[PDB]
């Protein structure tokens, strides 16, 4: 998955 | 308002983490640091909502990567 980080 | 779903703080011109499968769940790094003490005192670190939200597309509680955590355990 990609990032949870915005 | 984009909103931290534990405090309630803006998340505007800040970082924040977002729950894979639940959009709503947002979460600002203080909220999130104080999750991973809590949770990582006993295992994985599951979404800081508490409700374990699952990956997109499988039957499994998504968990914070080691580079995430260290991300946000660095400090600001
Ligand atoms: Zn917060
Ligand atoms: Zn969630
Ligand atoms: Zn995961």
């Amino acid at each position: 998955r990609a990032s949870v980080i915005k | 308002p984009l909103c931290c779903t534990l405090c309630h703080e803006r998340l505007e011109d800040t970082h924040f983490v977002q729950c894979p499968s639940v959009p709503s769940h947002k979460f600002c790094f203080p909220c999130s640091r104080q999750s991973i003490k809590q949770q990582g005192a006993s295992g994985e670190v599951y979404c800081p909502s508490g409700e374990k939200c699952p990956l997109v597309g499988s039957n499994v509680p998504w968990a914070f990567m080691q580079g995430e955590i260290a991300t946000i355990l660095a400090g600001d």
